[PDB]
């Protein structure tokens, strides 16, 4: 979750559209937990799984 | 039938210390202008300074890194003194990455175009281990006055990243101001005075621009005063 | 008692009006006002007290 450019794009878009609710779809729950952890520990984004 | 002051020679003794002279000042306006400028300079000069810092291996201000001897708080204290000139943008992100034994000074910052690091010799840290490495990203803003972290906490605006370390902002470049009004023998006049403004700054604002901006602000407010409705 | 969890909070308190300050000779006082830099007295050289 440090070099995959998709994550940086997601963060950048969210931090640039902070006033928008965004629905993000992934395949499996494990990847969703990793995404919550990275958005929290490096941008503090509130995300429910 | 009046006189009016013209900006004359501006001696620069050092990079930080400067003398500015104003020759043709009418009697009595010497002290008035001296004090007004001193006030405006000390109070209202806009500058840029670091607002918050994120270092990698550190959760909070009070922990400690391996291979450094200063505490993190002292690192913030060192960052508070960094004198920087930003030209175009309002918020810049500087990146510091250094490894190995040595003093990490301000010079090691990655050289960007729009940002000028005034004092590259300014020390930041001392490493003590070959494999010890520090990386950090310092966010620098423009502002006026003095704003501490704790007041801005009301307006957090998603301070959510726990890695964020807020620093108090001293948005003011001028350290010291003195002035002397002394007799200015003008070839066709008896009793005229010249004002000499001696100024000490952190080396970001140039003297000419400081004086011009101060005069601008004072003239604008005085303009606001000139009209009186009485309606 | 099954178990206990202790948590330490650290808080940075800055000086503000109303705190008590003293000297070594028995002189006391309450900090009454924070003045702007410009208002404070200054010697000819420009250093404020």
């Amino acid at each position: 979750w440090n070099f995959d450019p998709r994550v940086e794009w997601l963060m950048g878009y969210l931090t640039s559209h902070r006033s928008q609710k965004v629905l993000v779809i992934c395949a499996k729950a494990a990847t969703a937990l990793q995404l919550e952890q990275v958005l929290r520990e490096r941008e503090g984004i509130r995300a429910a799984v | 039938e009046f006189l009016k002051p013209r900006l004359v020679d501006i001696e620069q003794v050092s990079s930080t210390h400067a003398k500015v002279t104003l020759e043709p000042l009418e009697r009595g306006f010497g002290h008035t202008l001296g004090n007004a400028l001193r006030r405006i300079l000390l109070s209202s000069m806009p500058g840029c300074a670091v607002t918050e810092v994120e270092i990698d291996g550190v959760l909070h201000e009070y922990s400690t890194k391996e291979g450094v001897q200063e505490d993190i708080l002292e690192i913030l204290l060192n960052l508070k003194g960094l004198a920087v000139r930003v030209q175009g943008k309002d918020e810049v992100i500087l990146t510091l990455n250094k490894s190995g034994i040595g003093p990490v000074t301000a010079a090691d910052i990655t050289h960007d175009g729009d940002v000028e690091i005034v004092k590259p010799q300014h020390v930041i840290c001392h490493l003590t281990d070959e494999n010890a490495s520090i990386s950090m990203r310092i966010k620098v803003q423009r502002g006026r006055g003095y704003v501490p972290a704790s007041t801005r906490i009301h307006s957090e605006e998603d301070e959510r990243p726990i890695g964020r370390l807020l620093v108090d902002a001293c948005y003011s470049p001028v350290e010291r101001i003195a002035y002397n009004v002394e007799a200015a023998r003008v070839e066709q006049r008896t009793d005229l005075d010249k004002l000499v403004i001696e100024m000490e700054t952190n080396g970001t604002i140039d003297p000419e621009e400081a004086i011009r901006r101060a005069a601008t602000i004072l003239a604008e407010q005085l303009e606001a005063f000139v009209d009186l409705r009485d309606v | 008692v099954l178990k206990i969890v202790k948590v330490y909070l650290a808080v940075k308190r800055r000086i503000q009006p109303g705190d008590k300050m003293a000297g070594r000779h028995g002189n006391k006082g309450v900090i009454s006002k924070i003045n702007p830099i410009e208002d404070m007295p200054y010697d000819e050289n420009g250093t404020p007290v």
